């Protein structure tokens, strides 16, 4: 277990995907042409997790870029790190998916999926020992959502003993493209519950509110939202990418974070919260990091941690700091809040440290929580689904592609089951 | 890709088409001969404006458009006018006899003689497209050709292009500039015939436009030319998203997802601002908040009805010119604490927003002031059904006595087509009532 294969689908998927590669390439010393120009050995020791080595001697992301429309991917190609991607790994159709999960999953996506799997296969064949896959996508559109979940199901069929991991962007009325987002998200959640091992719930509601309430940006763009996403994504993958005292992979993450196979939707958090441009000079103390990383206002999923309990938590501290003081503060916050951590999983809070801080910071903390409070996210989507679905509003966009209302009823029931399955462990 | 083909049917369709294509040429810097100096890719390309114009090797930018009328004198004016070199002669199609204000002649007696040739010419345009998105169809409800021929063509297009999208710009009749007493008959007949074949239809009430020219532009007795200049601005706003690109640009198809909750509920209300004379625009700058506010003034609507007395199912704002999201959001927040905006309970309340940066253009010698920023609102309101109620009532008055019906029967139609059309209209009015009722 060395190689991860990365897939990015649709507009959101490709935009957050491109930003992730910009950030991690910078962290690993890699420049737009693929050349290493860094000064630490820690940068290269585990670089094979994400990068292929061409005889070059160039580093090529193990990344496949997928869309049903060309626009966003042309934008990736002419973007900052655009030239670094293997040009054969751009797989795109022409028609788009019209924010329609049925188009992505059943009609338009079906037409393109085999050629994506061909590219997946070529990368997988070149792997010493493939860990599994990470997908970036949103759940509210058509391609990332319908076609992304189609890909996952086809990847699982061909590689049933590999790990599937997603970064899944949840829609919010606060940052909304179409009214059909809750339909697309519910259909997609149904898929994620069955076919991923671990999913980071990146909630556009939370990203918006952080940008507005905390970063004091009166009118957040997608760019501002994505600044938070890429910082979080860098953070959560630190222990996959860098050598440390705990050497992690996608399977060990899943084993230790997921006590029941359906409850695999993580609430990520980050501290210190910053924006692009105006950044703080004031350094953070270990007690301040720890306090901030656990604050509701630092979570990337709009749920109140106090309305539930943590099943498991992984925490990663980056920068030169006292590991002794880290351990003390982490233990302090558990011992002073222990009603919020289930008592039937001993040692359910795990901390790891990496010396390399992210760009522009002296120290940072990244949070990965499996909390029963995530049920709030799913309940919110469920309410929005039902508000339309009770009158069958907007359904003709889906029945026109050959779907039946039964399939909506089934995906709704499965998502409601998930919610009450969370409620079950919040009491005991 | 994604190309749109425009089809202009009958006098209203053709004259509105003239105004629209003239304005598009001005917006894109296309000269009357089709030359566009700023276009550096000769004989082709996939720029935004290529959705509406193809390109010849000689550098000519040619409208993806067919003009059809059952009589030659309106289209003859395109053939001999200012923009005559823009169109290949095969794009301009005319019969010899009109429909004589009679739906039956447009759809059957005279229409059937020219329909295969029309589809041949449309096919020729479609074969030059690499990813045809769909059709935009311009016609009156009231004319024999605008009603009868359009409904025949729409039916045939469904056969030959499947579910390829078809959008309408439909001229709803008013007494002030109407041409026939039988317009209510023709309106109901086409509406019924076309309903299953159209994905979205933008009605333009001639009386709303007539009033706006009178009140806002101080035109005493507006002519078709006055009306069409204004209509073309509204059409340009709607198609701007297809013809230009920009980061905040939102595709018309994406508005459509929000605007059409059920296949039959496909009639958005358009409202446009600002409409102002040169005299009044001088030294008076209309801000984002001002023009947005003007969208909720019923006097600015393209169809006469009252949204304050109905429910919204969607609200879209399409901005052009000097407009940033910060100002839009501020304007919306103000409006939302001050106006009669009630949504049905099954739809979310957020307004959907697009911004194109290219400012509005005006045609020389026109009445509209050149402004820095404009907006077209598209709403889906239950109020639009008022327009149906008014037209259905006029139809009922005549039909109860069978007045003029013998002109239709004489051309092959039956009474059962009138009653079937009318019932579909009663069911439509009923549909608009049902979508407005609270959920249980
Ligand atoms: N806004 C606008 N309405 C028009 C125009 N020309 C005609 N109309 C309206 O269209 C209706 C009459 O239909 P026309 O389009 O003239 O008739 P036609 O489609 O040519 O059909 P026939 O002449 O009967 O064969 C009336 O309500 C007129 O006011 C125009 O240039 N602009
Ligand atoms: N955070 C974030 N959300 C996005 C971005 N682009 C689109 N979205 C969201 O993604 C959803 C629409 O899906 P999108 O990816 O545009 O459609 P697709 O291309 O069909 O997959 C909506 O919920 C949008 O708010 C982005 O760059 N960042
Ligand atoms: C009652 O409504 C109408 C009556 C007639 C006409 N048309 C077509 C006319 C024909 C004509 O040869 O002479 C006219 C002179 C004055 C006004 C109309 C006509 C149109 C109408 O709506
Ligand atoms: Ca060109
Ligand atoms: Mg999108
Ligand atoms: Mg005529």
């Amino acid at each position: 277990m060395r190689e991860i294969v990365h897939i990015q689908a649709g507009q959101c998927g490709n935009q957050i995907g491109a930003k992730f590669w910009e950030v991690i390439s910078d962290e690993h010393g890699i420049d737009p042409t693929g050349s290493y120009h860094g000064d630490s050995d820690l940068q290269l020791e585990r670089i094979n997790v994400y990068y292929n080595e061409a005889t070059g001697n160039k580093y090529v992301p193990r990344a496949i870029l997928v869309d049903l429309e060309p626009g966003t991917m042309d934008s990736v190609r002419s973007g900052p790190f655009g030239q670094i991607f293997r040009p054969d790994n751009f797989v795109f159709g022409q028609s788009g998916a019209g924010n329609n999960w049925a188009k992505g999953h059943y009609t338009e996506g079906a037409e393109l999926v085999d050629s994506v799997l061909d590219v997946v296969r070529k990368e997988s064949e070149s792997c010493d020992c493939l860990q599994g896959f990470q997908l970036t996508h949103s759940l509210g559109g058509g391609t990332g959502s319908g076609m992304g979940t189609l890909l996952i199901s086809k990847i699982r069929e061909e590689y049933p003993d590999r790990i599937m991991n997603t970064f899944s962007v949840m829609p919010s009325p606060k940052v909304s493209d179409t009214v059909v987002e809750p339909y697309n998200a519910t259909l997609s959640v149904h898929q994620l519950v069955e076919n991923t091992d671990e999913t980071y719930c990146i909630d556009n509601e939370a990203l918006y509110d952080i940008c507005f309430r905390t970063l004091k940006l009166t009118t957040p763009t997608y760019g501002d939202l994505n600044h938070l996403v890429s910082a979080t994504m860098s953070g959560v993958t630190t222990c996959l990418r860098f050598p440390g005292q705990l050497n992690a992979d996608l399977r060990k993450l899943a084993v230790n974070m997921v006590p029941f196979p359906r409850l695999h939707f993580f609430m990520p958090g980050f501290a210190p919260l910053t924006s692009r441009g105006s950044q703080q000079y004031r350094a953070l103390t270990v007690p301040e990091l720890t306090q901030q990383m656990f604050d509701s206002k630092n979570m990337m999923a709009a749920c109140d941690p106090r309305h539930g309990r943590y099943l498991t938590v992984a925490a990663i501290f980056r920068g030169r700091m006292s590991m002794k003081e880290v351990d003390e503060q982490m233990l302090n916050v558990q011992n002073k809040n222990s009603s919020y951590f289930v008592e039937w999983i001993p040692n359910n809070v795990k901390t790891a440290v990496c010396d390399i801080p992210p760009r522009g910071l002296k120290m940072s903390a990244t949070f990965i929580g499996n909390s029963t409070a995530i049920q709030e996210l799913f309940k919110r989507i469920s309410e929005q689904f039902t508000a339309m679905f009770r009158r069958k509003a907007f359904l003709h966009w889906y029945t026109g592609e050959g779907m039946d209302e039964m399939e909506f009823t089934e995906a709704e029931s499965n998502m409601n089951d998930l919610v009450s399955e969370y409620q079950q462990y919040q009491d005991a | 890709m994604r190309e749109c083909i425009s089809i202009h049917v009958g006098q209203a369709g053709v004259q509105i088409g003239n105004a629209c294509w003239e304005l598009y040429c001005l917006e894109h810097g296309i000269q009357p001969d089709g030359q566009m100096p700023s276009d550096k890719t000769i004989g082709g390309g996939d720029d935004s404006f290529n959705t509406f114009f193809s390109e010849t090797g000689a550098g000519k930018h040619v409208p993806r458009a067919v003009f059809v009328d059952l009589e030659p004198t309106v289209i003859d004016e395109v053939r001999t006018g200012t923009y005559r070199q823009l169109f290949h002669p095969e794009q301009l199609i005319t019969g010899k006899e009109d429909a004589a204000n009679n739906y039956a002649r447009g759809h059957y007696t005279i229409g059937k003689e020219i329909i295969d040739l029309v589809l041949d010419r449309i096919r020729k345009l479609a074969d030059q497209c690499t990813g045809l998105q769909g059709f935009l169809v311009f016609h009156s409800f009231g004319g024999g050709t605008g009603s009868g021929f359009t409904s025949l063509l729409m039916e045939r297009l469904s056969v030959d292009y499947g579910k390829k999208s078809k959008l309408e710009f439909s001229i709803y009749p008013a007494p002030q500039v109407s041409t026939a007493v039988v317009e209510p008959y023709n309106s109901i007949l086409t509406t019924h015939t076309t309903l299953e074949h159209s994905d979205c239809a933008f009605m333009v009430d001639n009386e709303a436009i007539y009033d706006i020219c009178r009140r806002n532009l101080d035109i005493e007795r507006p002519t078709y030319t006055n009306l069409n200049r204004l209509i073309s601005q509204i059409v340009s706003s709607i198609t701007a998203s297809l013809r230009f690109d920009g980061a905040l640009n939102v595709d018309l198809t994406e508005f459509q997802t929000n605007l059409v909750p059920y296949p039959r509920i496909h009639f958005p209300l358009a409202t446009y601002a600002p409409v102002i004379s040169a005299e009044k625009a001088y030294h008076e700058q209309l801000s984002v908040a001002e023009i947005t506010n003007a969208c909720f003034e019923p006097a600015n609507q393209m169809v006469k009805c009252d949204p304050r007395h109905g429910k919204y199912m969607a609200c879209c704002l399409l901005y052009r010119g000097d407009v940033v999201p910060k100002d839009v959001n501020a304007a919306i927040a103000t409006i939302k604490t001050k106006r009669s905006i009630q949504f049905v309970d099954w739809c979310p309340t957020g307004f959907k927003v697009g911004i194109n940066y290219q400012p509005p253009t005006v045609v020389p010698g026109g009445d509209l002031a050149k402004v820095q920023r404009a907006v077209c609102m598209l709403s889906n309101t239950t109020a639009i059904a008022e327009a149906w109620a008014r037209l259905d009532h006029k139809f009922d008055l005549m039909y109860a006595k069978r007045a003029f019906v013998h002109w239709y029967v004489g051309e092959g139609m039956e009474e059962g087509e009138f009653s079937e059309a009318r019932e579909d209209m009663a069911a439509l009015e009923k549909d608009y009532e049902e979508v407005g009722v609270d959920s249980v």
